DNA sequence: GCAGACACTA
DNA sequence: TAGTGTCTGCT
DNA sequence: ACGAGTACATA
DNA sequence: TTTATGTACTCGT
């Protein structure tokens, strides 16, 4: 193509939306009604909210009207409390825009204009609080919608509301179908479960598991073999730790000698391995595992989320992953 | 340049003997260079990552990257606060770094990715540090090169995502350039004095600075000019190795630690605490090596090395969630001196 | 169709003697009154406990029938500056009317708490040039804002808390004179509601009246429910940690009160609370603050308010 | 007219034998005026034994109310002058006007500077930023709160012609109530003796509880009084609550949390529990402001959570003093954080300045 | 715009008489004392949001007053500018004159009034105060912290009761009629506990079920409809997760998580607070671990709120829930 | 707290 | 010329 | 009268 | 230093 895989693949119309269905067949049959409410998407990123609303924008109004009956905002611009005052609130108050034949003909063109709110969890409470009754005095002549992975964010006036409209994190199970789909539509080779493994690798995000597959794929063509794709790449190129590294660990963690521990702390470190990604993989070893007691496995549990809270934090990923290992060493 | 460390950097994959697995799949994405994703080089720092997306950019744009310039605008904030952060312009690629007050680097962003959103026709940017971004202009990217995504390709170099949020992380493509093992950085020491000319008494000099640098090509080149103009391009074993004063000053900090736990001696601390601070040196990175220093004590015990690395982990959360940098480290060294005790 | 008037004008004092409260004060204006030179005087406290009546009650008994003369009533409703307070100050006190020969012009500025400092420092100005001719009356709700040269050259007359017996006196008035059937029960609920001010008081007692009629305990509890500071002080001295959390829950979780509202009630509370040891309290509101900002940043979940009552347990336990 | 006129002005100073207490600047500011034409004639070459023949102009300052003005204008109509006030040898008009710090500064520091005439100025404030022109520009005469003597006598005089009974031992009380205000004590002896003829030591107490003339204490007066081991004492917190404590912060809440985190390591705990060292009090002390850190981040922030300011007094500012308070060892230190900002900033100017010149 | 059935269901309902609003009977009963016999003070509508405040004081206005009150009545919000300039110009210059359209007074509304400055309520204390013979005032407000304790005082405080179970279900029932939609007692029960006593919650549920149907009519909405829909856990999933965790080992536990998670989308955070108010009927012998439980399940959501990877935390809660526990005994 | 200055008496 | 005693500025 | 530049408070 | 929102003020057109 000439554009990256992400864009590409973006859902065009309703159906084309995976996993998600609980809400594509509320927007399907409002598209034949027009008693359209206040949505209010929020889900974990990559899930679709945005390509969503696009392709409700796209069926309900059509290309030519969404043009001047459709409002974005987001936080490329200003979204102070001047902005919500002065900019929503005119476009609110202004009439519908006179549907044409065409578009009437076609599309089922409902009479008021939707203004969507992206990211709205970044907007201060001032200006959500000031964005309260511009929904209710121009419901008759306009709706709103709000797109925000952090739902708490947003206060309780400007979440009652909306509608709130749950977009579900897109699992191994849930989304198999469509990096499938685009397997086979891009002549992408799996040899057993590849793709069940790079969703398992993603958090439930689709958009970082269509961009490995897609890095996959770019190795795939530039070694030209004609290879069959294994689960090594994948994992390789996704950046997760080798599993007999993890084993070297353990083992060094069991020693319990503080300076042995620290200096293949630092040789790890100077690896340059996320310490988010050993944090999962020692949990998925721990937890799994059965020769741990449960009350170790408690302790490590709550060690592990501390140290990923940490991380989600900034912080140095080095004093974290080497209090995490002394911690776990003398549980 | 006069300086060592930037004469012999590469300027091409094919020059780049860094690391080959990482080079193969960079020329994998060069081959089609269609469809590329938003790009995120990840690593300890000194790997390289900056050259890496250059000779990148030079396999897709092909030559005259190189030919960088130096721009002048103007920034409108809160009140009239005048900001005119540089951007470094180039025919093709536009680079510039946030490398603002770390207050409001949102305008200084939207502006330059609004002005060059107008128009092989996709126009690559790098920014670096991008692990201190305010949390508010990776919301601002995080649409602006989602909307962009075909004039626009937005590059991270960082040493780090653990302040950057999911969904940077989501819409980039994650690589990472590790540091090397002492042996090849050793072998690029040494082709470097062949390049020039240096007269070696035994081989074990480039390994001595390689184990001191501790994965870093920057450093390692940085600390070979400085060996060669202080013993007059005659390298011996002898010689001992070059720490910073910053190092130097950590480590008479520990061993007053170590060998009185006094107020006094925290107001010390506090005051060469103050002097750092003043040098400009992150307070982070600070902590880090002052902690690594505690840690390397033999007169320390396990337990103590244990309470030592529990502070150093709450008073560094504490300084990322912060802006006065010398609280977390005086309370962390209070915290230290207490534990001896 | 018109309203009756509010029971806020159909009860507003007309002379010094029907203001209630402390004795001193008032008494001292009646003598005042008697005297006619007046001094200039700052007023301030909590609000709605006649800090304005009384001082259009005082400029009543100085100005007779000629109050609309010589008396010019100021305040943030109609606009404040600097060069606009200054000029009609100047206009006012340059008005060569004739005075009976021991009275002034009284000017009376409602809420000047809110005022610029160079507002402040110009009516020191002119009332350093213009005190033979005019006397000024400040009523603020705090008198810290003002600046201090303006209590200097002041009569401070700051008063208080209304206590049970001026509000019962002055609620009894009321209802004597408006044919209002009371209980003690209805005094006593009206007395708490009040929080020790004659406003919320006549409010509550008119609310009562014109709904359930009867003025007792449980239909003022269903018009105004009890003030927050009790319940919360009571939320964070309870004993028990189950205790703490079912009180919480059925006194301001299920009775539509806001998180926000609840922490920061909480905050005020320990920071103005009792038969407590200072580091306990300091450490109690170290730890509220932290939920404080846990319920700023968007969480406003339940669950923090929760977890908040059992670290101030925890901390009230001594491990 | 009369028999109608406040007590503040109608028993107004005459002369300097009227004016009470603050006497040696009295004597200083009539030698100043009286060698003035001395001065002019001396080309303002150099000074006399008080040292100040080479001012060109004289200021004044103190707590409001002390007689400022008063005495200003009695010095210039004694020695004989003509008063005029620009403010916002008998035939040699002076000027005496009031507030420079009521403001413009630069220019009346340069007529200060360069006056053909006597020139007085009265304020309240000198350390203020704003008054810096006025640092080398003007004397150094300095009024404070003045003996409980002169004023007393003065109160007896003024008493015994208004005729209301009072207590001899009651000038040090009023005096301290008001903060050495005269004004402000003629107002109170008018206001209480509209009603009560009989102040004495029996009603003192109810009176300085009704006219406490509270005052905001400058950051080195906050730090001290926060490092108090008596206040957080059970006996001393009732004296000075915790809400006194919050109320001291607000009075310099930008400059208060610095100047705790200064010197809360210079002053020697008395309330240390047991077992509690010296270094350990610290610890803890410092984790608190480390604590107090994160809120102030939140408060000045893009989301501006200003409701959220009494928080950072009890982690910044009570609570580390809370346990390290005692007598201290040495003197308040201003804070060196601000003197480290500047220069850091300029070195993190200095940091990027020559970075992008060699950056191509 | 094209007929009044073009809107949602929160805003194509919505009372203009004061008889069609319940739950809040005690006020809509002193308010219309106040109102017919003429005895209607200042006032101030407290409560949590969505619980009908402003159609409360609209339906007030429509009773008491013609049907053009344009200019009879302001309303003032947040929406536009409520700025000090604001109240003395154009509050002042409506209360200040005399009714143009009738002889009457006059009614202010201040919707939302917990949004304003400290200097605006300290001017609009004194504009209620001079000008309260011929106008009211009516405060709006969610948060009575940010208004200043002389316009709580001025105001007669009316706290406006979360709407019980009645209200819902009354309010259920006419939309039902209205739209010609039929509910399960399941369903309407998952309704009660997902509203939190909101209008605005329930009828947006419900139009997102009516929508949901392939055939709005005669068909059922179900309570699998309900949490399908909403994407709220069901609590049988709840126990039934909460059961393996405080009875299985960790890895039963842990894949019955992933499972319950994997199987319907559900959210790790919804699944917290299900857990959670399963928890507080739950006896504890001990009450330490109460305390444990609660700060380890706050810092959990906290984490949430702040994001990061949804399996570690999940197990976090399954670890706090294990370790507080293992407190019992 | 640490000086520094301004009286009162001597 | 030198003890007490108190008010004041350390930015 | 209204707009723009500057400064201060935000318990 | 901080950092938007609001208020204030006076200068200038
Ligand atoms: N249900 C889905 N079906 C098909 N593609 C999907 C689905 N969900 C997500 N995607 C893909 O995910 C990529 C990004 O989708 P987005 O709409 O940006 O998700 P998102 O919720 O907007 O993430 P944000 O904006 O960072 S919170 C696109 O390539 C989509 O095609
Ligand atoms: N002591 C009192 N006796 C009788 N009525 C009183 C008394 N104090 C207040 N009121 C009533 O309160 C109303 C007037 O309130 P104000 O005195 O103007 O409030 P305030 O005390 O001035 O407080 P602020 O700061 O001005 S809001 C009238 O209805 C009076 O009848
Ligand atoms: N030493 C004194 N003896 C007798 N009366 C005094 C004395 N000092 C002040 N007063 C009285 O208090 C009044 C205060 O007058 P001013 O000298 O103008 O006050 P000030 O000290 O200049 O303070 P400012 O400038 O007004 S803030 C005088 O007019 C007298 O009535
Ligand atoms: N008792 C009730 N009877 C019928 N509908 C109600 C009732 N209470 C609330 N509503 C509905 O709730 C919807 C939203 O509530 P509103 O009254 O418009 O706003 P609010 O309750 O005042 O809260 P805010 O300030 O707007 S967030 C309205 O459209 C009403 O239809
Ligand atoms: N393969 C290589 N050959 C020669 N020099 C290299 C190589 N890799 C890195 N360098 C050196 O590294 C320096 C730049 O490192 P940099 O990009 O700053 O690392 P980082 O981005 O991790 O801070 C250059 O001056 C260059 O000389
Ligand atoms: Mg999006
Ligand atoms: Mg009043
Ligand atoms: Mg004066
Ligand atoms: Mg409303």
């Amino acid at each position: 193509a000439q554009q990256p895989w992400v864009e590409k693949y973006r859902p065009k119309n309703l159906d084309e939306v995976t996993a998600q269905d609980h809400a594509v067949t509320v927007l399907k049959k409002t598209l034949k009604s027009a008693n359209l409410p206040h949505m209010l998407f929020y889900g974990p990123p990559g899930t679709g909210k945005t390509s969503t609303i696009l392709a409700l924008t796209k069926e309900l109004y059509g290309p030519d009207l969404m043009k001047s009956r459709i409002l974005e905002l987001n936080a490329s611009d200003e979204r102070g409390i001047s902005i919500v005052r002065e900019k929503v609130k005119n476009f609110a108050r202004l009439t519908v825009s006179k549907p044409s034949k065409h578009d009437l003909e076609n599309y089922p063109c409902p009479p008021y204009k939707i203004i969507i709110l992206d990211e709205a969890d970044s907007m201060t409470a001032d200006a959500q609080s000031a964005l309260r009754r511009t929904m209710e005095t121009y419901s008759g002549v306009t709706r709103f919608c709000l797109i925000c992975n952090y739902v708490t964010r947003i206060i309780d006036p400007l979440a009652s509301r909306c509608s709130k409209f749950r977009f579900k994190a897109l699992d191994a199970s849930n989304a198999i179908d469509r990096l499938r789909f685009i397997s086979e539509q891009e002549n992408v080779k799996c040899d057993d479960g590849v793709l069940e493994r790079i969703l398992d690798i993603s958090a439930g995000d689709l958009r970082r598991g269509i961009t490995l597959l897609q890095s996959a794929s770019k190795g795939a063509q530039y070694l030209g073999d004609g290879k069959n794709i294994t689960s090594t790449q994948v994992e390789e190129l996704a950046g997760v730790v080798p599993h007999d590294i993890l084993i070297e660990i353990v083992e060094k963690v069991k020693s319990g000698d503080f300076d042995e521990i620290k200096k293949y702390v630092n040789t790890f470190m100077k690896s340059g391995w996320s310490a988010a990604s050993v944090v999962n993989q020692l949990h998925e070893y721990y937890i799994t595992n059965d020769n741990f007691d449960t009350n170790f496995k408690n302790q490590i549990s709550w060690l592990l989320f501390t140290t990923d809270s940490r991380l989600n934090n900034g912080t140095n990923e080095h004093i974290q992953l080497l209090n995490l290992l002394v911690k776990i060493s003398q549980l | 340049m006069s300086l060592w460390v930037d004469k012999y950097r590469p300027k091409s994959l094919n020059a780049l003997s860094h690391n080959e697995e990482l080079t193969n799949f960079l020329k994998s994405l060069s081959d089609q260079p269609r469809d590329l994703p938003h790009l995120l080089l990840y690593g300890p720092n000194g790997t390289g990552k900056k050259t890496r997306c250059m000779a990148l950019l030079e396999s897709i744009f092909g030559p005259g990257v190189y030919r960088l310039k130096i721009d002048v605008r103007q920034f409108v904030t809160a009140s009239n606060r005048k900001l005119e952060l540089n951007v470094v312009s180039s025919p093709y690629h536009l680079e510039i770094t946030p490398s603002d007050m770390g207050n409001n680097d949102r305008i200084v962003i939207q502006e330059l990715l609004k002005e060059v959103a107008q128009m092989h026709r996709y126009k690559c940017v790098i920014i670096n540090e991008a692990n201190s971004l305010t949390k508010d202009a990776q919301a601002a990217l995080r649409r602006t090169m989602e909307k962009y995504s075909k004039n626009i390709r937005l590059i991270m170099v960082c040493d780090s995502m653990s302040p950057i949020i999911a969904p940077i992380k989501s819409r980039c493509l994650l690589i990472r350039c590790p540091a090397p093992s002492d042996s090849e950085i050793s072998t690029i020491l040494s082709d470097v004095v062949t390049n020039e000319r240096i007269q070696l008494e035994t081989k074990d000099i480039l390994k001595r600075i390689a184990q001191a640098s501790n994965g870093n090509l920057r450093v390692s080149l940085l600390m070979l000019e400085s060996m060669a103009l202080n013993n007059e391009l005659a390298l011996k074993s002898s010689s001992p190795i070059i720490k910073p004063d910053w190092i130097i000053v950590i480590h008479k900090l520990t061993r007053k630690i170590v060998k009185e736990r006094s107020v006094n001696s925290l107001i010390e601390c506090r005051a060469v605490l103050y002097d750092l601070l003043a040098h400009c040196i992150p307070a982070n990175i600070i902590l880090k090596e002052l902690t690594f220093s505690l840690l390397d004590v033999e007169t320390l015990n396990t337990t103590n090395k244990s309470s030592i690395i529990e502070y150093s982990s709450v008073f560094d959360e504490r300084l990322s969630l912060g802006n006065k940098a010398i609280f977390h480290l005086e309370g962390f060294i209070a915290k230290v001196m207490c534990c001896l005790d | 169709l018109s309203l009756q008037l509010p029971w806020v004008e159909k009860y507003r004092p007309q002379v010094l003697s029907d203001i209630v409260g402390n004795k001193e004060t008032i008494d001292r204006l009646q003598q005042i009154a008697k005297d006619g030179n007046m001094p200039h005087m700052i007023i301030s406290g909590m609000p709605g406990i006649g800090k304005t009546t009384s001082v259009h009650c005082l400029a009543h008994e100085l100005l007779g029938r000629s109050y609309a003369d010589g008396v010019l009533e100021l305040n943030a409703s109609d606009d404040r500056g600097i060069d606009v307070v200054r000029n009609q100050i100047k206009h006012f006190a340059q008005k060569k009317l004739h005075l009976p020969p021991g009275k002034h012009k009284i000017v009376i500025l409602d809420e000047a708490d809110s005022m610029t400092a160079g507002a402040q420092q110009a009516l020191r100005r002119t009332m350093e040039l213009y005190s033979n001719s005019t006397r000024f009356a400040f009523a603020c709700n705090q008198s810290n804002k003002i600046i201090e040269p303006l209590q200097s050259r002041c009569a401070i007359l700051r008063y208080s808390k209304l206590s049970d017996e001026d509000v019962l006196k002055r609620l009894l008035q009321i209802i004597k004179l408006e044919d209002v059937k009371y209980t003690n029960d209805g005094l006593e609920a009206i007395i708490f509601t009040a929080e020790g001010d004659m406003r919320q008081a006549i409010n509550n007692l008119q609310s009562t009246v014109a709904g359930h009629g009867l003025v007792n305990a449980d239909n003022v509890f269903k018009i105004v429910d009890s003030p927050h500071p009790l319940i919360v002080k009571k939320m964070l001295l309870a004993s028990n940690l189950e205790d703490s959390i079912q009180i919480l829950r059925t006194d301001l979780w299920k009775k539509g009160y806001s998180s926000i509202d609840i922490v920061t009630t909480s905050f005020r509370v320990t920071k103005n609370l009792a038969q407590v040891k200072e580091s306990v309290r300091l450490e109690m509101i170290k730890e509220i603050g932290l939920t404080h900002m846990r319920i700023l940043e968007g969480v406003g979940t339940y669950l923090q308010l929760a977890s908040m009552l059992a670290k101030i347990h925890k901390l009230n336990n001594k491990a | 007219r009369e028999e109608d006129k406040l007590w503040t002005v109608k028993y107004a100073p005459t002369n300097l034998q009227q004016v009470c207490g603050n006497k040696g600047s009295v004597m200083k500011l009539k030698n100043w005026l009286a060698n003035w034409e001395n001065s002019k004639k001396n080309s303002f070459k150099h000074a006399g034994k008080d040292g100040s023949g080479v001012f060109r102009a004289a200021m004044l300052y103190g707590p409001p109310g002390i007689g400022k003005t008063t005495a200003a204008h009695l010095v210039a109509q004694e020695l004989g002058y003509d008063i005029l006030e620009q403010n916002a040898n008998g035939k040699h008009f002076v000027i005496i006007m009031d507030e420079v710090d009521g403001m413009g500064v630069g220019q009346l520091a340069q007529f200060c500077r360069k006056t053909s005439t006597p020139l007085i100025l009265i304020c309240n404030e000198r350390n203020l930023p704003k008054m810096r022109p006025f640092d080398r520009v003007c004397l150094d005469i300095q009024f404070r709160r003045p003996d409980a003597n002169s004023i007393k006598s003065r109160l007896m005089t003024i008493a015994i012609r208004e005729k209301f009974k009072l207590d001899p031992n009651v000038i040090d009380r009023l005096i301290q109530t008001t903060r050495g205000d005269i004004r402000q004590v003629i107002n109170l002896l008018s206001t209480i003796s509209t009603t009560t003829k009989t102040i004495n030591h029996e009603n003192i107490n109810e009176i300085s509880k009704a006219w406490e003339k509270n005052i905001a204490l400058k950051p080195f007066d906050i730090a001290h009084k926060m490092l108090d081991g008596q206040i957080y004492s059970d006996i001393g917190s009732r004296n000075f609550t915790l809400n006194d404590k919050i109320a001291l912060y607000f009075d310099d809440f930008d400059f208060t949390p610095l100047m705790i985190q200064e010197n809360y390591l210079s002053t020697r705990p008395s309330v240390l529990k047991p077992g509690q060292s010296h270094l350990e009090a610290v610890a803890e002390a410092a984790n608190c402001i480390s604590l107090g850190d994160i809120v102030e981040k939140k408060i000045r922030s893009s989301e501006q959570l200003w409701s959220l300011l009494p928080l950072h007094a009890v982690l910044s500012s009570v609570y580390p003093a809370s346990k390290v308070a005692g007598h201290m060892a040495g003197r308040i230190n201003f804070t060196a954080w601000l003197g480290q900002n500047s220069k850091s900033a300029k070195y993190y100017r200095l940091l990027q300045e020559i970075h992008y010149h060699t950056r191509l | 715009k094209r007929s009044k059935e073009n809107l949602p269901w929160v805003e194509k309902y919505r009372p203009e008489t004061l008889d069609e609003v319940y739950g809040q009977n005690e006020v809509i009963t002193t308010v219309r004392k106040f109102v017919d016999e003429g005895k209607l003070p200042h006032l101030l509508f407290y409560g949590p949001p969505g619980t009908g405040k402003t159609s409360t004081i609209v339906a007030l206005a429509r009773e008491i007053y013609g049907k053009n009150y344009s200019n009879m009545v302001l309303e003032l919000n947040a929406s536009d500018d409520r700025g000090i300039d604001v109240v003395r110009n154009q509050i002042k210059d409506f209360a200040s004159t005399r009714q143009i359209f009738s002889k009457g007074f006059k009614l202010i509304i201040l919707d939302e009034a917990d949004a304003m400055t400290n200097a605006a309520q300290n001017a609009l204390r004194r504009v209620i105060e001079r000008y309260t013979k011929n106008t009211r005032f009516c405060v709006l407000a969610n948060y009575a912290h940010k208004l200043t304790p002389a316009l709580l005082s001025r105001c007669t405080r009316f706290r406006f009761q979360p709407l019980p179970q009645e209200a819902i279900e009354r309010r259920i029932a006419n939309v039902l009629v209205h739209e010609k939609l039929k509910l399960s007692p399941n369903a309407e029960k998952a309704l009660i506990e997902l509203s939190n006593g909101d209008m605005r919650r329930v009828l947006n549920v419900l139009q997102s079920c009516k929508a949901t149907l392939d055939n709005p009519d005669e068909d059922e909405i179900s309570d699998d409809v309900i949490y399908e829909c909403c994407g709220a856990p069901r609590p049988s999933d709840l126990k039934a997760v909460l059961k393996s965790i405080l009875e299985d080992d960790w890895g039963t536990a842990h894949y019955t998580l992933n499972k319950v998670r994997s199987a319907k989308g559900l959210a790790l955070i919804d699944l917290i607070e299900g857990i959670v108010k399963i928890l507080e009927d739950y006896e504890l012998q001990n009450e330490e671990t109460r305390v444990h439980l609660l700060t380890k399940l706050a810092d959990i959501e906290y984490s949430i709120s702040k994001g990061g990877n949804d399996q570690i935390q999940g197990s976090a809660v399954i670890g706090a829930i294990k370790a507080s526990f293992e407190n019992e005994t």
